DNA sequence: TTTTTTTATGTACTCGTAGTGTCTGC
């Protein structure tokens, strides 16, 4: 199994193409783009027939596993297409998958699209019977850091110029939504065809259709900034995510935040985080955080998520949104008043 | 597994009760105040029993008629169960609508209906409101039968149509005799448990069988090694479960002992456990002590009550402003009016 | 527009209906589409069923006196009372406003047309 | 069968004429000069605390609509539709128990049928009970059918919280307020029922039911069923006694002067001692409440007493005469709110303790 | 008059000329001119409270619009489309009681016969009742009707609370919100009826009915049936008063003026009165709280008693000449304290008695003297 | 009907060519030199908020691709489908509301329609408004349509909630995200409407109306038609104002100016015009319980302040910056009391007001 | 580099299945 990213899949299908690839990623532009390169490749190697098809309890396997086995009056190669559930290739699925690779034939070319896959999915003997010869895609979506240049690549591949300004400006309205991102660089590319971007061209056509998660709240509050975690904040109310898995995912970090406090007075924080399975750059963001917190603001943050988890669950109103602005503005570095925290 | 375990002291009020059904002139809602576990559950399967026979004699069921064996066996067209579904710790209103429904048609081994909810405490109010006029003019030859922790618990609607029928708790020294033949522990303890159980000797006999007498234990040694210190953070290790409502319970008649001893009350709730009450009693002043005992009680209050709240916040936020009323100079809350 | 007549039997009448019937019926992507355009031309009756994409049109001999005018009538309703009606009971029919009068032997019906300006026609 | 099941004596004295019921003379004579001036209208909603009759005063309406002796504002009770709506058999009149019916499929499936004409008698009543159990959709289906019903149509909503109707449904409706029954009247209507059935009673025992019923007819009923089924066919005053849970001795007034004198050891020497003879914790709170009451009104003016119980008033005068009025108002409404956190509590016996811990801890040094 | 079998006092007198409108006149003039300038908008959405004229004001629109004259913001009362929109069952409007057809299978088979031309009249009158119960489905399947509808057919949407709408349908159509009612145009619409009706009425029970109507006239005329059928056919003060199950001020004014003085006999002996009258002692805490709110909307600013009040009015003033804004601070706290602890008192009597008895006690110019010492 | 000004004018001033579409400038370039140099896209999919021209947009799309002058963003609208594509009905331009055909069994026809050539135009040309709100089945038709599209078919769908397409629409479809039009262009706008029907205006009342649009240019539209008709044809000043405080529901910002400025006349009179329109009294102090969060927030910091309020945005950012936090706190622990002892008060009006004034009395004018 | 969501009841909506009325060349 060559394992690639997609800036890399271009030489290798001049290489030649593999029986099978396999498209797994959590960011639909690159999946997307691997995709259309994957596909006008194989037309260019004489692959003229297309077939798609969704994984579903819904799905006609038969057919499937039919049309793998059975010749076209025109256009013998053939590709098939295939789409993973949110879930993944569950055990039936993984069967399903298994007995697909047993009829896998050299004049077919397949392809999946789906999410990551899980260390338990790729355990499944299929995968390792497509590893035997097929090529791997990882097409995962940057993080904050890597935006600024994956955007400049990206814009010089399109030819047109980007300044620090214009870039820092895309990436700070698409994080997360490199699809939209795209959509802006070709609106701004056609929009004036001179091909230099700066702050009053890009600064018009921009919208903050931003996509979020509550892990990226939870980092901005640990790093300490506020704007970044208020930002964050208003996008996912705006789209619509359940408060409660912010309060969730705001409280198992508050908690280890605590209880790490609590234990600093004895121990340094190097052993602490390796005590609970602390990651490198998680590690980082919590020394900084522990370091930046005192007890007393930790004890006021969990009064205001205490006091917000009971207005949620048995007042049931809509003040939790405005309330969680408290969190944002009272972990980084601002003490907020007493009334509040408590009332 | 559990089962009509007959208690001895259900023997004075069953003969009674049966008698109001023997003359036929009972009331067909019997609303039982029993303290949970105590055995209001085994006496409303014995009235079930004595209702459902179709050839009863005396104070007990046959055993022979086909009733008395479907009974047995678990199945019964003519005796409908409410309780909370498996993993919910509540009655929907759609159990409540379909038994309600069933309740139209005749009876099928031609004989009298019963309809028994395992505990009215559980009722949702739409649940509960959907069994009001059920319970208010029922079909000839229904019965229902419910029970509660506390009566005036239930809504003020549904408890209005029912015969209240309330379970004396046995005396303390009847109580500790019969748990000293049940279990072979000391006096002290078994005290101690009859006080936790609110004198009701089927929750204490329960807390001893589980592992809840381990845990009271590791509770108390945590509360010892933190009264000195003010290290009540550690005690979330003990207080953290799935039972969180019941240990927060003995914290909270622990501290009701220290306030007993400060004030030196002749009989505390906790007598197996001397040192720890003194060294909360010495250590904690009066006025934070009764902060933290109201504190201590409205979280445990806020866990029961609201479903799908979560423990490990409640619980660490309890802790957090204990520790912080422990410091001097803070602010203590008041009752509000 | 108004005067139009018709005076025909079930018999020269029923089977074109459910030749034209075809596809209508269903919710059309237009409001017209769910109506047969009727028309009389030179003494003889046009009946049309379009689908956007399809046009069946019957025609029907017309020996009884009438006007050459056009309308839209729901096809299912009109299909219903040219079935319902006994063997062998002509239909006279005519128009007036934006209602269309169907009649047979002591029976009267009232059915809400539209124009036939409005109706689509293959090009 | 006569309905064995009805021995019960809250199904078998509800009344079945006007001059049958007690108390609720406004709406009574409401309804009687409706009915007799012909002042009809058709969404009546009869709104009151529980146990007080709105379900049988809307009844006795229904009967007296659908009577063939007319509309009239007594019915005869024997007529063919009497008899036949006392049977419930009556297709005329729809009973909708509206906090099981409670989806708005089968509240619009029953406003598509109003228009249709009544079987046998003049209106179509509608009995809706327990309005406030209806969801919201299907409150805002009723809207239309209330502002303008058929003339043959008649909806008599009944609810024990008028609050959580909506307020278009509260504005089409007749409002009528069903108040709470006196002592007075729960302890006549008591006696009267009691003497026709020929049961042993004594009046205070009566007396005592009357009070603790919290003015409900229904809730005394099922106390003296109560009583009935534990005396063994007698309402005797010491099982009623007993059973509602009663103070004859005055512990009551021993604990408050214990509290008031701030003595914890007494205090809780009283509730263990309490507790030993199997207290009822809220009708003791109940009594320290009304002492409380009584030693702030001698307080403010003098005499005005518990002349009743002239040896416990006694001492009362003394504690009159030396604890202040505030130390008596801060008693007093630490005391209730006891009583209503008394629910809340792991044990009523503690929630006791915790309410008199509190009341201490105001002036534990003095 | 007539009075054919007593129809209802609510649906007898329901408006039927846009004259007869008891006065939502920000709604009425635009409704009027748009009218008779031919400015016909095809959707205009209806909102307010309960009780005001909504339903009633779309009824005459459609009168208007349906009359066999001219466009007229005056409707014939001889009119064939008049007469019959008065008595329902009209060609051209069509009742659609939304609540009835919130699934979007009635929404779209309304869309697919809107197209047809309608029978008689000008305009086919769309009158929505209770738009706000319409699912999600409908109202995105409204939408492009109305945004571009025939030329023939008119939207009536009526609601309650129109917030509940997609915002999107509040862009599509007009807005008229129905303010509710003062006191003194329900009391002489109350006047009319009464007058028109033949029955004998009084002052100071329509001004009570009034005051109980909050604002809504719908309210105020059941409440005059009801108080008809309280008396034996009049309108009296006392059946009124008894009705409400309220007692009219006054009375409350010498119990707070008591509170105020510390005279607590007074206080026992006006809980007495009120015992033996038997008033709901709810109502009397109710009724108190009332007047110290009234009381401290005077100490705030004079102009702050209307003509409900005036009986007592050089009463009222004094008392906020000489009562500080603290100590009424004190006496509402401790009113509305006992209030919220009444339902939980050993009796309803005593909880009331305990109420006033804190706050006479806790008098800061009059306190309770301590005993002895 | 009757009369040429029947025409509504969210209608009749319809945008016909792309120099009559006004503060979209960012997508209007975007298309115009799209389609002159040949770029193109399968699908375009149109979002942004309500009445700011994606509609209009989209029909003006369609008529430069189907003018048989040349694909071009201008057309001339004098040949017969520029004029047919308006003007009636173009054959080649299918106009969905996929609001109405939500289901699959209609999303299938239309697909079954894409084999088939076009009759006038050269590209065939689909508009389907209100793309959100097509069944889960449709989606999956419509993107199985749009995986391989014929050469001679390009797609435009039109919505207001974009969040709820397939991602996988999204991915082929080139979106344009059309911004709320800013106060100055609505202004301009109504001003050129006013002027060009004959409508006489004074510019303060186009400054409240472009200020009470919400950014919605049919919102401005709307009620500029409502103004037009209250009144005799004359766009006032006075008539302007009182319609718009008769539809105004900012009560709680404005209530809260009046509060924090120690005006209790003005407070007052808020309270009233709240109660004209029967606003409910909780929801009332939730709101502005809520605004003193949120200005609290934004005094600790200016980024509080999102989108979600942008229309009052000034207000609360100059009422943040002249109020000093601990007026803010008591203000707001004042009303959080009131709020908790508005349930037990005589009525919810009068324990509102009484909230009020308890506030105003903390720091009182002279 | 793997990590996060409360319930109870009700109200629509859209789709396959599933069972049945009815009726047309079979
Ligand atoms: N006004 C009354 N007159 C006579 N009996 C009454 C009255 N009110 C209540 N009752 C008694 O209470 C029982 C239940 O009355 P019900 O009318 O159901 O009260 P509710 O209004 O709470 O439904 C009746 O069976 C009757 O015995
Ligand atoms: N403005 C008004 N003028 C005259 N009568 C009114 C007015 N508002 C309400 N009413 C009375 O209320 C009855 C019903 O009014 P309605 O318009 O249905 O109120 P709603 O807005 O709640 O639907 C009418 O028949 C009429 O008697
Ligand atoms: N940018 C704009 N320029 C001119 N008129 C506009 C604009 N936006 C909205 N309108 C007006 O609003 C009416 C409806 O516009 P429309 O584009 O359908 O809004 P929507 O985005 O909600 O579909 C148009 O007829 C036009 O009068
Ligand atoms: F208990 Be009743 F129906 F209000
Ligand atoms: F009662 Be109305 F139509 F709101
Ligand atoms: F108002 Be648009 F067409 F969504
Ligand atoms: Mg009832
Ligand atoms: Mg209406
Ligand atoms: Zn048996
Ligand atoms: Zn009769
Ligand atoms: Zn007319
Ligand atoms: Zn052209």
């Amino acid at each position: 199994m060559i394992r690639l990213y997609p800036e890399q899949l271009r030489a290798q299908l001049n290489e030649g193409l593999r029986a099978a690839y396999l498209l797994l990623g959590n960011d639909p532009l690159l999946l997307q783009e691997s995709q259309d390169a994957v596909r006008q490749v194989a037309a260019a190697q004489g692959f003229e027939e297309h077939h798609t098809f969704s994984i579903d309890p819904n799905t006609d396997w038969n057919a499937i596993f039919s049309l793998c086995q059975a010749m076209s009056l025109f256009a013998s190669r053939q590709t098939l297409l295939l789409l993973l559930p949110e879930n993944g290739p569950n055990a039936a699925i993984n069967e399903q998958l298994l007995t697909l690779t047993g009829l896998l034939h050299d004049d077919l070319l397949l392809i999946v699209r789906g999410n990551k896959l899980s260390k338990a999915q790729e355990n499944a003997a299929w995968f390792t019977a497509l590893a035997n010869r097929s090529v791997q895609v990882t097409c995962q979506t940057p993080e904050q850091a890597q935006l600024p240049r994956w955007v400049a690549a990206r814009a010089k591949q399109l030819n047109l110029e980007l300044d620090d300004a214009a870039n820092q400006v895309l990436c700070y309205c698409y994080e997360g939504n490199l699809l939209a991102l795209a959509q802006a660089l070709e609106r701004l590319s056609l929009l004036w065809p001179d091909g230099k971007l700066t702050l009053p061209r890009v600064e018009q056509a921009v919208n903050d259709a931003a996509h979020f998660t509550p892990f990226h709240w939870v980092d901005a509050l640990l790093m300490g900034k506020s704007k970044r975690a208020l930002h964050i904040l208003q996008q996912l109310r705006l789209e619509g995510s359940e408060p409660v898995i912010l309060l969730r995912t705001l409280q198992r970090e508050l908690l280890l935040l605590v209880n790490l406090k609590r234990q600093s007075a004895h121990t340094p924080l190097r052993a602490l985080f390796d005590k609970h399975r602390v990651w490198q750059n998680r590690r980082g963001m919590m020394g900084e955080a522990l370091n930046r917190l005192s007890q007393t603001q930790l004890r006021q943050a969990v009064q205001l998520l205490t006091r917000t988890e009971l207005t949620l669950k048995q007042d049931y109103g809509q003040s939790v949104w405005a309330e969680l602005e408290g969190l944002s503005l009272l972990l980084c570095h601002k003490p907020l008043a007493d009334v509040f925290i408590d009332g | 597994g559990p089962h009509m375990r007959w208690y001895p002291w259900l023997r004075p009020d069953f003969e009674k009760l049966v008698a109001s059904y023997q003359a036929g002139r009972g009331h067909h809602a019997l609303l039982i105040q029993a303290l949970p576990g105590m055995g209001d559950d085994a006496l409303i399967y014995a009235l079930s029993r004595y209702l459902l026979c179709q050839q009863p004699q005396g104070h007990k069921s046959c055993g022979h008629c086909r009733g008395c064996q479907l009974m047995q066996a678990g199945t019964h067209p003519d005796y409908y169960t409410l309780a909370p579904e498996k993993g919910k710790n509540t009655l929907g209103v759609d159990a409540v609508r379909e038994v309600t429904e069933k309740l139209n048609e005749h009876a099928r081994l031609g004989g009298a209906k019963v309809v028994w909810v395992t505990d009215a405490a559980l009722l949702t109010d739409a649940a509960a409101n959907a069994l009001l006029k059920t319970l208010e003019e029922p079909p000839a030859e229904t019965w229902f039968f419910l029970a509660t922790r506390e009566p005036e618990r239930l809504l003020a609607t549904l408890r209005s149509r029912c015969r209240l029928h309330y379970l004396a708790p046995p005396p303390e020294q009847y109580a500790v005799t019969w748990l000293s033949r049940e279990v072979t522990m000391s006096q002290d303890a078994l005290l101690a448990a009859l006080r936790l159980s609110a004198g009701s000797p089927g929750a204490a006999l329960a807390l001893f069988q589980g592992d809840n007498w381990q845990a009271r234990e590791t509770l108390c040694q945590a509360l010892a090694y933190s009264v000195p210190s003010g290290d009540w953070y550690s005690l979330l290790a003990a207080l953290n479960h799935e039972q969180a409502p019941a240990r927060l319970h003995w914290l909270a008649t622990l501290l009701m002992d220290a306030l007993k001893r400060h004030h030196g009350a002749a009989q505390v709730t906790n007598v197996d456990v001397p040192g720890l009450v003194a060294e909360l009693a010495n250590h904690l002043s009066p006025s934070r002590l009764q902060a933290i005992l109201g504190d201590v009680c409205h979280i445990r209050e806020q866990l029961m009550s609201v479903t799908g709240i979560n423990r490990e916040l409640l619980i660490t936020d309890l802790l957090l402003r204990i520790e912080h009323y422990l410091q001097p100079g803070v602010v203590l809350p008041v009752p509000h009016l | 527009g108004p005067h139009m007549k018709f005076t025909v039997e079930r018999e020269h009448l029923l089977k074109p209906l459910q030749q034209v019937s075809g596809p209508l019926g269903g919710r059309p992507t237009l409001p017209i589409l769910g109506n047969l355009l009727l028309q009389v031309a030179d003494g003889t009756l046009s009946l049309t069923g379009t689908d956007l994409e399809m046009e069946m049109v019957a025609r029907v001999a017309l020996v009884q006196p009438h006007e050459p005018g056009a309308t839209t009538v729901p096809a299912r309703k009109f299909f219903d009372i040219c079935r319902g009606l006994p063997e062998g009971a002509e239909i006279a029919v005519q128009l007036e406003g934006e209602r269309m009068l169907v009649r047979s032997g002591r029976s009267r019906f009232s059915l809400s047309t539209l124009p036939a300006a409005d109706f689509p026609n293959l090009d | 069968g006569p309905h064995m099941s009805y021995q019960v004596l809250a199904r078998k004295w509800r009344p079945q004429t006007f001059a049958d019921v007690v108390g609720q003379e406004h709406v009574l004579t409401a309804l009687a000069n409706g009915l007799s001036l012909g002042r009809i209208h058709h969404a009546y909603l009869f709104s009151g605390t529980r146990g007080v009759g709105k379900t049988s005063i809307a009844r006795l309406l229904a009967k007296g609509l659908n009577c063939e002796t007319g509309i009239t504002a007594t019915p005869c009770g024997v007529c063919d539709n009497c008899r036949e709506i006392e049977q419930g058999r009556f297709v005329d009149l729809i009973e909708i128990d509206a906090a099981s019916r409670t989806k708005v499929e089968d509240t619009r499936d029953l406003l598509d049928n109003v228009q249709y004409a009544p079987a046998r008698g003049r209106f179509k009543v509608y009995l809706i009970d327990e309005v406030h159990m209806l969801s919201r959709h299907s409150f805002n289906a009723l809207l239309k059918t209330l502002e303008e019903p058929p003339e043959h149509v008649k909806f008599l909503l009944a609810t024990t919280d008028p609050q959580k109707l909506p307020v278009t449904i509260l504005s089409r409706c007749l409002q009528f307020h069903l108040k709470a029954l006196d002592v007075e009247q729960i302890r006549h209507q008591l006696e009267h029922i009691l003497n026709e059935e020929h049961i042993a009673h004594e009046p205070r025992a009566l007396q005592l039911l009357a009070r603790a019923a919290e003015g409900s007819l229904r809730d005394a009923l099922s106390l003296t069923d109560q009583a009935i089924a534990s005396g063994d066919g007698q309402v005797s005053t010491q099982a009623v006694s007993a059973m509602l849970g009663t103070l004859d001795d005055d512990q009551a007034l021993s604990l408050v002067e214990a509290m008031v004198e701030a003595n914890g050891e007494r205090v809780m020497a009283l509730i263990n001692e309490a507790a030993a003879r199997g207290i009822e914790w809220e009708a003791l709170l109940v009594e320290m409440l009304g002492l409380l009451h009584r030693i702030a009104m001698v307080q403010l003016s003098p005499a005005a007493l518990g002349n009743d119980m002239a040896a416990i008033e006694l001492r009362m005068r003394e504690l009159a005469r030396t604890i202040p009025p505030t130390d008596i108002q801060l008693y007093y409404q630490t005391l209730l709110i006891g009583r209503k956190e008394l629910p809340y509590a792991p044990d009523r016996r503690m929630g006791v303790e915790m309410t008199l811990l509190r009341a201490l801890a105001f002036h534990p040094r003095m």
